[PDB]
């Protein structure tokens, strides 16, 4: 994935 | 590892020097939930282009000032447990 999807798991 | 839901909305004041990380992406207040945090985080790590281009989920902080504030030269974006530890380690 883009750091951007990874991150948004982490987020939410 | 995981996060549940009620813990991300978590009111964190973030000491000086991870508040000026998140000043340098916009963040101007000094509370913020742990979401917040998150969000600020992330766009400072896509600004400085930390993360590896390959596997997107990698970071590299070893010679940058977020590095400094997690004590790792390196982390994955997947070890959710793990980063949020280290964001409750730079609060006041
Ligand atoms: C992570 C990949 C990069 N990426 C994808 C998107 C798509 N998106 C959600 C949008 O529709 C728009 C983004 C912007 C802008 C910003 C912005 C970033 C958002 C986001 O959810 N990110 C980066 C993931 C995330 C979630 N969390 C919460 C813990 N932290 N990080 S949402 C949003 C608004 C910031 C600059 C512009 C639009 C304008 S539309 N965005 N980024």
């Amino acid at each position: 994935l883009t750091f951007g999807e990874y991150w948004a798991q982490l987020a939410s | 590892s995981q996060i549940p839901a009620s813990e991300q909305e978590t009111l964190v004041r973030p000491k000086p020097l991870l508040l000026k990380l998140l000043k340098s992406v916009g963040a101007q207040k000094d509370t913020y939930t742990m979401k917040e945090v998150l969000f600020y985080l992330g766009q400072y790590i896509m600004t400085k282009r930390l993360y590896d281009a390959a596997q997107q989920h990698i970071v590299y902080c070893s010679n940058d000032l977020l590095g400094d504030l997690f004590g790792v030269p390196s982390f994955s974006v997947k070890e959710h447990r793990k980063i949020y530890t280290m964001i409750y380690r730079n609060l006041v």
